[PDB]
RNA sequence: CAAUGGUAGGAGAGCGUUCUAAGGGCGUUGAAGCAUGAUCGUAAGGACAUGUGGAGCGCUUAGAAGUGAGAAUGCCGGUGU
RNA sequence: GCAGUAAAUGUGGAGCCGUAGCGAAAGCGAGUCUGAAUAGGGCGUUUAGUAUUUGGUCGUAGACCCGAAACCAGGUGAUCU
RNA sequence: GACGACAUUAGACGAAUCAUCUGGAAAGAUGAAUCAAAGAAGGUAAUAAUCCUGUAGUCGAAAAUGUUGUCUCUCUUGAGUGGAUCCUGAGUACGACGGAGCACGUGAAAUUCCGUCGGAAUCUGGGAGGACCAUCUCCUAAGGCUAAAUACUCUCUAGUGACCGAUAGUGAACCAGUACCGUGAGGGAAAGGUGAAAAGCACCCCGGAAGGGGAGUGAAAUAGAACCUGAAACCGUGUGCUU
């Protein structure tokens, strides 16, 4: 039948227009008087899934 | 071409690899799959994303934002995609559907600006860009927003 | 471009134009291949269908112990290596037809019908005005206008009469100009179409 | 057992737990055994107290 | 002029079995099977002759698959020690 | 869907994908977001896509085959004990 | 009830081929014809459009049915305008508690149902528009009936299949849910093929018989009833070369 879309991955990238998947950052919750004001804005951005683990994800997020 | 006599396209069609058929094959015995393992199983694998246990990505991650249940999002046309118009001649939402420049109308018609008119002519849409009602009046020409 | 057009009787009449976007381009043998497969598998019933080992009479009962008997651990009398057991993986019931984009499917009649007029195959008659059904009639039409044992008739709308004519005539079909398909055109070596059916041909395909 | 005038009956659900864990359960009506007038001649049946509320002579 | 051991494995080219479409053929002046033979190709394999056999079956191109067995203390049937 | 022979095919333009992106979003647009910034940085902008289909994979299905210890529902049984 | 109309549970008619060759027999081969609204198909001593049953086409019911045109027949009020009063579905809506249902896991949780307690308005009214309200828009609950498009096939009728050909295809082509097994629920097989025609071997010989060997039937009897073809494992009898 038709394929399903992993609705938890969905909420966490956004495609972007060459094809990758722009993510959110990690270690950004709480506990912030254990992380440095330099972590703190580096972490206020967005990067890139790795082509490591796209290779892993592809399908799971094949119609966004 | 005759029924008794016909050709395929060159390079369209190509044989299947029956798998598990002859060692000569080169898929004899284990069919591919290696050994031993959860991957020499039949249905074996694992589901798509998983780990090993280890957290996977899509949960190491943060959820962001939200769906604005209601946006207004226009079918484009480029300024370069109007010079398929003539002079002093009026474009509308629907002479770009009658054209074919915009399929779905979305919310909308919106002009931006990326070419050139190389003309002279007025028009009327739902929405425009700056550089694209600038654009339509250097050369001359109003933009009668509907 | 001018193709003659001869009388029931074999005489020439008048002449025809019949255009080059349909009765004169080059064919796409790959097009047309793509044509021919499709239809043929158009026609494919698929009722193939054999029962499994869920389908199998009775076959619910461990037929020995797991262990201790010196026996092979069998778990069902109808397990597929058993004599009189399911099947794996054999004949389900299924569909064989497939899609071609409309464009292509155009480009693969005029191709059979430029191939056709390729190798001179292509007999415009005027009319056909058979008033009554008679078969020894038909075939003398065909023999006095040198057509193949195999040829494809085509009338305008419906012709009963030439219809019911060439149905026993044993390597003749008979078509409407709507009804032209590629395997009809790629088998028959010779056509023979009436003027107003070639109008309309040319009409339709371009 | 149903109300003999309305039709009030038993019906089934679920206990949930605070673990939301599930077990079959019921729900039965207040049935009461009253002699009331039927069919002419006065006779003992069921009636939910609801269909008594207002509305049945004893 | 250089290269050619090879397992898990990737790639390519192919040989075969049943059926279908078309074309072209073979068949009581003996088909398919079966048996024998000292024959042909690089391989999967292909022919030819002679016997048994008493009616169907090849070849070319292309399509589809219940397509190839030596092992599963495999299943069924025969026959051994 | 409708017509047609359980064909081709004809018709049917709801839809779908592409021609624009960026942002959580409002929005803005060959840019946009962040930012006080006209700074820097992120993602973009140099058109090529789309329909059907062969092949390779993957998902959902028992999904390469065989095989448990076992679980649950409805029935049968105190002629042995 | 009373008249018709096609269709369906028997059926009827239905074109056109002869000769030679090989053969046990031709439908084959060869030559010369013919019909076709019929060259679908199955038979026939081999492979048949013209031999047979049929096919295209046409025709056809005493009756007993579905079906349908009508004729009856049986039923029977259609509007506007005011609007002062009146009426418009109660233990109901709805609320609380516990549950269930909504794609929606109690959540901001609408919309909706069940059990348990409460419990309303009557147009100057009531409900809905996803907490929600105010305003707007839509609607008018708590009584009832309703064909079509839709789902399925134990059957029956006609037909189709790049579906299977006897370890397959039904478990079951064959007196199969039967041998058989179980106390019982239940489980559950294996087994088609002589030839064209039974022409199924008159008599004789050995033998008690089973068998056999002649003769005869047949194209063929290593086609003789366990009967078409008859592989391999396996068992024999000879021997050329070896030990």
């Amino acid at each position: 039948p038709k394929m399903k879309t992993h609705r938890g991955a969905a909420k966490r990238v956004k495609r972007t227009a060459s094809g990758q998947l722009k993510r959110s950052r990690a270690f950004t919750s709480h506990l912030f008087a254990n992380k440095s004001t330099k972590q703190k804005r580096q972490l206020r951005k967005a990067r890139l899934v790795s082509k490591s683990d796209m290779k892993r994800v592809k399908q799971l997020l094949a119609y966004k | 071409m005759k029924l008794h006599e016909l050709k395929p396209a060159e390079g369209s069609r190509k044989e299947r690899n029956r798998v598990g058929r002859g060692v000569a094959t080169g898929n004899g015995k284990t069919s591919g799959r290696g050994h031993k393992g959860q991957k020499a199983r039949s249905g074996g694998g694992v589901r798509p994303g998983f780990e090993g246990g280890q957290l996977p990505l899509f949960r190491r991650l943060p959820k962001r934002g939200f769906t604005n249940i209601n946006r207004k999002e226009y079918a484009i046309v480029n300024l370069d995609q109007l010079n398929k118009f003539e002079d002093g001649t009026e474009v509308t939402p629907a002479l770009l559907v009658e054209s074919g420049v915009v399929k779905n109308e979305k919310s909308g018609i919106k002009i931006l600006g990326n070419g050139s008119l190389d003309k002279k002519l007025t028009v009327k849409a739902h929405k425009f860009s700056a550089s694209a009602a600038e654009a339509i009046d250097a050369k001359g020409g109003a933009h009668e927003v509907i | 471009a001018n193709y003659d057009v001869l009388k029931l009787d074999g005489t020439k009449s008048g002449s025809i134009e019949l255009s080059d976007a349909v009765f004169g381009i080059e064919p796409n043998n790959s097009v047309l291949f793509e044509a021919i497969n499709l239809q043929r598998a158009s026609l494919r019933q698929g009722t193939h269908a054999v029962k499994n080992r869920s389908a199998v009479s009775g076959g619910g009962r461990k037929p020995w112990k797991q262990k201790g008997t010196g026996r092979a651990r069998q778990g069902t009398i109808r397990a597929p290596q058993w004599r009189g057991g399911g099947i794996v993986f054999g004949p389900t019931p299924r569909s064989y037809a497939y899609k071609m984009p409309k464009k292509m499917r155009r480009l693969a009649l005029r191709s059979a019908l430029s191939f056709k007029a390729q190798e001179n195959g292509l007999t415009v008659v005027d009319a056909f005005n058979f008033e009554a059904p008679k078969t020894k009639e038909f075939k003398n039409v065909l023999s006095t206008l040198e057509q193949p044992k195999k040829v494809l008739v085509v009338t305008e709308n419906e012709d009963v009469n030439v219809e019911l004519s060439a149905r026993n005539i044993p390597g003749v079909q008979v078509t409407t100009a709507q009804g032209l398909n590629v395997l009809d055109i790629t088998n028959a070596d010779s056509l023979v179409i009436t003027e107003a059916a070639a109008k309309k041909v040319e009409e339709v395909l371009g | 057992k149903q109300c003999f005038v309305t039709g009030r009956k038993a019906s089934t659900g679920n206990r949930r737990s605070h673990a939301l864990n599930s077990t079959k359960r019921r729900w039965n009506a207040n049935l009461q055994k009253v002699r009331i007038l039927v069919d002419g001649k006065p006779k003992k049946v069921w009636v939910s107290a609801r269909a008594l509320k207002s509305g049945k002579v004893t």
